């Protein structure tokens, strides 16, 4: 029967040791939930490309064990049976038998060795047979296994128990035991497949996931790690692959004479060669490319063995002589007397060179005396003369010399090779050879006409889109096939693992769906309803919900639809005093790392050919020492803004505003407030070159700096940034603050303890939030994950080969032979070099940003602590009132507390008021009525008062202006008259 | 000590850390491809591989125009391996000694460090300013009865040189 | 609503107290408009027609945000054109060097052509950061010209 | 980067992955700064609730 | 803001309340003489909110 083969196939696949790190790799391995062949008969399978073999619990023993590809000669066998505690591994051609046990071990045919000291085997035989690069590979780990009928879970990596260099090719196995229904053994296949294997802190693969599976295995596999949250992530290309080859070259049939240059052993004398012209076949390249009957084939363009496959617009044969010695001399550029007058190749050289040997056929007649490429000039004029000739019978020996030019999508080529031709396919995805124009695509009919002279077009970028198909003559364009970004869209691996896939705009034709105007969208059903976007899908589509997977219409926070009208007014009758936590980054981890160390591991032969490169690494040392100090001067210009340090008071009665939250805590051994050591708790190596230089201000020195300024804040306000601090009661500062706001100060001190409880409520929610989902402090996390992965990468690019033979430098490379230490090592310099300025220009670009981020937190630090911002929507969403740094690591936390209003009313609103024939604007708020009385309020807190001079002004009359309505406006004096 | 592990090559030190090695397996691998642990040959013990302990080095001079006295230094590396010696968190400095009294930043070392002050070259922690414990009370203001006009100067660059290289 | 929908939610205002008030933040009294009110709304209209007119015939008169376009389609066929670039590569510009090449020497002027190819691209990438750092300069600008 | 630099050819692209990660750094900076526009454009209009 | 107008933001153009400044053609760049009031000689009394 056919059971699912859950995750075994994993093994330790580079012999080395690792800890703790994802090395993902390729190999020829099990893929994940496959189908085995199971038996309760020994089914002869076929070893694709490796396979899984695994018997069962059964109790009692599997006794002996038969493999190998057909037993029939066809091949070198092999044969893995275990006896007599030794394990013969010979790979003789033992009997063709169906029931053996010695009964199929004789016939000693051909065979290798054998292995001893190894009587390995409810247990469960967990088996590789691989053979990669000629060397065949077995694995091994037996693990006991209760269970028979369901195979159990967990993940198991093998080990290379032996490395067979067996030499042989297999093609299929089988397995066969003794005598004693009966026990049971799977079988299962391989694919060329990759992992990302998980190693534990002892180097066991603890886990193992795979990738071209599911989805959400590409995800896993595409950001190396084992987890993954809410995001689309690009995962690779949806392409469609062609279905059959096609070769279309033109009707010509005939054989090209090339025996009427080649053959033709009469070649002319260097200084009057002959070239023969060639057109109008299909001749074979294949009886010179095979027969090497030469002595030297130096090929630049084309190679021998590609020869075959183009078709090319014109050839010609140069042929000529020259001596055994300056052979050389025929290449693009060599200098020499025969290539400064006699004959010069161009230096943009393209063709096939082959000296063949004549020292039977040229040897007299042979004479052989700057000039232009493929130039031509014979001519005679103390008298000087070059008529100079060989009358010859090894060294000085001369030899025949045969130069194909070839040239190259120039016209309609005309000398094609042996390939035979194919009919031809349209409208279908197909790789084709028109000529030589290898390429994949499918061939649709365009409106646009080839000129008659014209054989096939261009574009932009050099892509044949358009070309006549030869032999038919026809109008044709090469689309590209169906390719189409293929992401994911995840719940993360928390949460859920059903996947949904998009296929970025691709009409859903060309592979449930939901059609978006960025592409159909498998895996997700669309929902006539509008939520908050999760994960943006693209084009105005976006999304799992209620334990199902969706995609709906983004919604966009629904239509509110303010109700208006010429006197339609909303005045808010209460507020919200709430902080809002816009967390911004000041500083980075600055790194000034030691490139002269970095690029070059202390090698000595490193460093002379890296300053070779003329100061590279002198600015790359400053640019980092700058950006560096760039860091300690945005610390100090957010932090410093205040020279002298304020010691908050010992008695902190603060008109019940605690502070104790933001204020420094006495019981830490620190100076970090408990929100502060929130912050710490919640946002939480040395090697090669790199380093960590500490910040001039130490966290408890950025700590002192924060506390000074918090203290500033509530004691001193806004007073201590532009001169000496002036002692201000917190209830004083936040009157002025609500001032400064347009709403009057008497909310506050009318408010002072429900304002207060709102404060203190906001605060604690705030910790709450903190301490609740990463999202909330997700700022500096991001920037500083953004920066250990720069870090990451560039500590990996270390091993990356970048063109060398090895990436580790210090024992492989600097060992090599000098001039080829130094070739390598030069490709090494370059590779790293690449990666440490483009690692530097992203940090130069990421410090320019986190700059500017820097100086919006000095000028909100300027403004919205040491001022109040009338900037509306700068200092947090809503009227701000004021702020609180935090010394969060590599940032700041602010504490944009806000005048946000929350409950409205409606009135009956008009622009002007109309008393005694003469009109009256409100000095400050705005005139409203709640129906029979017209009132006259802040613009921002209802409330009313009365309508007298002290708060209207006059200026007009009452037949100029639209809108207005009467009422009437009493006087201040009139009632203190009266 | 500059090391010839079987094969590799390489310099540091050989600390004899606990880790498990599989048989087939002969030494351990960090991130990039420097082999954090070996496996010694003829013991089969664990060695975890460290970098030595370097650093880069500054300079702590005052100008010359003003005094000559160097004071190197010696950052993120313990002096327990090579004036007085002193030791902070950016690492340990020569060449100065530390004061318990605060003074200004003028040449920052690292970690708080700062620093010729009386003939002599000091090493001390920062001072961040006059400790102003401003008097505050829930009844206290502070009134400035004068001021000051103050043309604080500071200066842009707005256009750099319009360089054309062709 | 005014500028109350940034703040909190959307108060309604009608349009004359908001340009009143809108006159009142610049210290200019609100009497202006309550009596220009026509004058007002007239030159409104005749400057959002000039505006139109501005953008019927005049060119370059939206030339920074078509500035912006052209330098994209500038960049994006530049990079087109880089894969017509040789960079050496046999001097051949067509990445299918194969079918001419064995796989040494096709690796090595493939390899070239990558590394001609990279350095196209990340140069690409650089000015595409530094122009979305621009970018994002006017969008923090633009959010700080609305709000 | 893959389609860019190698298109359907598959040597190449075996080859780029010998030039270190270039292809995922480019590819995570141009998803990085499509994602800056698209929250550029949110900071800009999608800044009303 | 600060040379043809007066700028409210704190801290912005010169260390205090912003007067104003004065351009000068300072060589590839300029100098603001951010002229700016500066209290001085605080006197401590009794505040009632
Ligand atoms: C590596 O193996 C050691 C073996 O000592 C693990 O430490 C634990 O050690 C105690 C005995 O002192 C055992 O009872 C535990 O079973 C061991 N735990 C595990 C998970 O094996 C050490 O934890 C292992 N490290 C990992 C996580 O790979
Ligand atoms: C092994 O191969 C050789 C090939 O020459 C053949 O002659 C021989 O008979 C084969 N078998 C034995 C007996 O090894
Ligand atoms: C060419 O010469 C070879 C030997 O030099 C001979 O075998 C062959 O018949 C000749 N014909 C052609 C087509 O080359
Ligand atoms: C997809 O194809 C259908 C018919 O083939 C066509 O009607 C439709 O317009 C195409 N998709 C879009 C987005 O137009
Ligand atoms: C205003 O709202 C607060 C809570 O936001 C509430 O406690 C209070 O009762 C409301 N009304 C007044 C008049 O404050
Ligand atoms: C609020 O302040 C009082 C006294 O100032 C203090 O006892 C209490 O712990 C504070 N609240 C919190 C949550 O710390
Ligand atoms: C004001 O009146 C309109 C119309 O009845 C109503 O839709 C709206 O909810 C009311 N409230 C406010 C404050 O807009
Ligand atoms: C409007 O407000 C006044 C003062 O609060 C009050 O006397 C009157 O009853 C209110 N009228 C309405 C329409 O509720
Ligand atoms: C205000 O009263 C006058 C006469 O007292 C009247 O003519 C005028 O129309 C009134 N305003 C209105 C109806 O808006
Ligand atoms: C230097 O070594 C000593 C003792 O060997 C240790 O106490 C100290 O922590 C080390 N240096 C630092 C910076 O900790
Ligand atoms: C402030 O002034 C009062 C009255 O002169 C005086 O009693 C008090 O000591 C002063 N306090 C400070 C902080 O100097």
């Amino acid at each position: 029967a056919y059971t699912n083969s859950f995750t075994r196939g994993v093994y330790y696949p580079d012999k080395v040791f690792r800890s703790s790190v994802l090395h993902s790799t390729q190999d020829l391995f099990l893929p994940f939930f496959s189908n085995v062949t199971w038996f309760h008969d020994n089914p002869v399978l076929p070893f694709n490309d490796g396979v899984y073999f695994a018997s069962t619990e059964k109790s009692n023993i599997i006794r002996g064990w038969i493999f190998g590809t057909t037993l029939d000669s066809k091949t070198q066998s092999l044969l893995i049976v275990n006896n007599a505690t030794n394990v013969v591994i010979k790979v003789c051609e033992f009997q063709f038998c169906n029931d053996p046990f010695f009964r199929v071990y004789s016939s000693a045919n051909n065979c290798t060795f054998e292995y001893v000291s190894q009587p390995f085997l409810k247990n469960l035989r967990e088996f590789v047979f691989k053979n990669i690069d000629g060397y065949f590979k077995i694995y091994s780990k037996h693990t006991p296994i209760n269970l028979v009928r369901d195979l159990p879970q967990g993940f198991s990596a093998l080990e290379p128990l032996v490395d067979l260099p067996i030499g042989i090719n297999i093609t299929r196995f089988q397995t066969l035991l003794a005598l004693h229904g009966a026990a049971a053994y799977y079988v299962g296949y391989l694919q060329p497949r990759t992992f990302l294997l998980k190693y534990n802190e002892n180097g066991t693969i603890t886990d193992a996931v795979d990738c071209a599976l599911d989805p959400l295995s590409e995800t896993k596999c595409t950001l190396k790690s084992f987890t993954v949250e809410k995001g689309i992530y690009q995962t690779s290309n949806f392409r469609v692959q062609p279905t059959e080859s096609i070769v279309r070259f033109p009707n010509i049939t005939n054989l090209c004479p090339f025996g009427e240059v080649f053959n033709a052993t009469r070649f002319a004398s260097v200084y009057a060669w002959n070239r023969k012209r060639i057109s109008n076949c299909v001749a074979d390249y294949s009886v010179l490319y095979n027969s090497a009957s030469f002595s030297t084939f130096k090929c630049y363009g084309v190679s021998p063995t590609k020869l075959n496959d183009l078709c090319f617009t014109n050839v010609y044969a140069d042929s000529f002589v020259i001596r055994g010695d300056e052979v050389r001399q025929i290449a693009p550029g060599q200098t020499g007397k025969i290539a400064d007058y006699n004959y010069k190749l161009p230096d943009d050289f393209t063709g096939c060179v082959i000296a063949w040997n004549s020292n039977n056929l040229d040897s007299y007649n042979y004479l052989y005396r700057n000039l232009k490429p493929f130039e031509r000039d014979i001519s005679t004029e103390n008298c000087y003369f070059p008529l100079q000739s060989y009358g010859f019978q090894v060294g000085y020996q001369p030899y025949r010399v045969v130069v194909l030019s070839f040239e190259l999508l120039h016209a309609p080529a005309t000398v094609c090779g042996p390939k035979k031709s194919t009919n031809l396919v349209k409208n279908k995805c197909v790789n084709f050879n028109f000529n030589g124009l290898t390429g994949t695509g499918v061939l649709t009919e365009s409106n646009k006409k080839f000129l008659p002279f014209q054989q096939f077009g261009r574009d932009i970028a050099d892509t044949t889109d358009a070309v006549r198909d030869p032999q038919t003559l026809e109008i044709l364009d090469i689309t590209p096939c169906s390719f189409g970004g293929v992401s994911v869209i995840t719940p993360g691996t928390n949460t859920s693992n059903q996947v949904a896939v998009l296929y970025q705009d691709v009409n859903c034709t060309e592979v449930n769906v939901f059609q978006t105007r960025a592409g159909c969208l498998i895996g997700a059903e669309h929902v006539n309803n509008s939520y908050e976007c999760d994960i943006p899908i693209g084009a105005g589509i976006c999304a799992v919900a209620s334990q199902s997977i969706i995609a709906y219409t983004m919604s966009l926070g629904a239509e509110n639809s303010v109700a208006y009208s010429n006197n339609s007014i909303a005045i808010p009758t209460n507020f919200t005093i709430s902080v809002t936590t816009e967390i911004l980054p000041v500083s980075m981890t600055k790194t000034s790392v030691d490139c002269t160390m970095y690029i070059c591991g202390d090698s000595t032969e490193c460093s002379n050919l890296l300053l070779q490169y003329g100061s590279f690494c002198t600015q790359l040392n400053r640019a980092l020492t700058g950006i560096a100090v760039e860091q300690d001067k945005n610390t100090q210009e957010v932090f410093a803004q205040v020279k002298q340090i304020y010691k908050t008071p010992p008695i902190k009665d603060f008109g019940g505003f605690n502070f104790s939250q933001i204020l420094p805590d006495p019981s830490k051994p620190s100076k970090r407030s408990p929100i502060e050591d929130l912050l710490f708790n919640k946002v939480t190596q040395k090697f090669n070159g790199l380093t960590v230089l500490p910040p001039l201000l130490t966290d408890e020195m950025i700590a002192q700096y924060t506390s000074a300024l918090l203290a500033g804040t509530i004691t001193s306000g806004w007073t201590f940034g532009a001169g000496p601090a002036l002692q201000i009661p917190f209830p004083m500062q936040m009157a002025y603050r609500f001032n400064g706001i347009g709403v009057t100060q008497n909310v506050l001190y009318e408010n002072q303890k429900l304002i207060a409880n709102q404060f203190n409520s906001a605060i604690g929610k705030i910790q709450d939030s903190l301490s609740s989902t990463p999202s909330a402090l997700g700022k500096l996390q991001d920037v500083v994950n953004q920066n250990a992965q720069a870090l990451n990468t560039l500590v990996k690019q270390l091993s990356s080969n970048f063109g060398a033979i090895s990436s580790v430098l210090n024992d492989i490379l600097s060992r090599l032979d000098p001039p080829e230490a130094e070739v390598q090592i030069d490709r090494l310099i370059t590779g790293r070099l690449q990666s440490l300025q483009t690692y530097v220009t992203q940090q130069l670009i990421r410090a320019a940003e986190i700059r500017a981020s820097a100086n919006l937190a000095a000028t909100k630090m300027s403004e919205c602590v040491l001022g109040q911002s009338k900037r509306v929507d700068f200092c947090g969403k809503g009227y701000h009132l004021m702020s609180f740094p935090q010394s969060a690591p590599h940032g700041v936390v602010f504490l944009h507390v806000t005048y946000v209003p929350a409950q409205e009313k409606n009135f009956t609103t008009a622009p002007a008021i109309c008393h005694d024939g003469k009109a009256h604007f409100p000095r400050e708020g705005v005139f409203v009525s709640n129906g029979t009385h017209w009132f006259v309020t802040q613009r921002n807190f209802y409330e009313p008062q009365i309508i007298t001079t002290d708060n209207t002004f006059v200026s007009g009359n009452c037949d100029v202006v639209i809108g207005i309505v009467n009422n009437t406006v009493y006087d201040p004096l009139q009632p203190e008259l009266d | 000590v500059n090391f010839n592990f079987n094969g590799l090559t390489g310099t540091g030190v050989l600390t004899e850390s606990n880790k498990k090695f599989l048989p087939f397996q002969q030494f351990g691998r960090d991130i990039a491809d420097t082999t954090d642990a070996v496996r010694d040959p003829q013991t089969l013990e664990i060695l975890d591989i460290t970098p030595c302990s370097f650093g880069g080095v500054s300079v702590i001079t005052p100008g010359t125009n003003t005094s000559n006295q160097v004071a190197v230094l010696y950052q993120d590396v313990n002096c327990t391996e090579v004036s007085n010696v002193f030791q902070t968190r950016a690492g340990c400095l020569i060449g100065a000694e530390h004061v318990n009294n605060s003074y200004e930043c003028d040449i920052p070392i690292g970690a708080g460090i700062c620093a010729v002050a009386s003939q002599s070259i000091i090493a001390y922690t920062m001072s961040l300013g006059a400790e102003n414990s401003v008097a505050y009370s829930n009844n206290s203001i502070a009134i400035p009865t004068n001021f000051t006009i103050s043309v604080t100067t500071e200066i842009l660059p707005v256009s750099m040189t319009k360089t054309s290289v062709d």
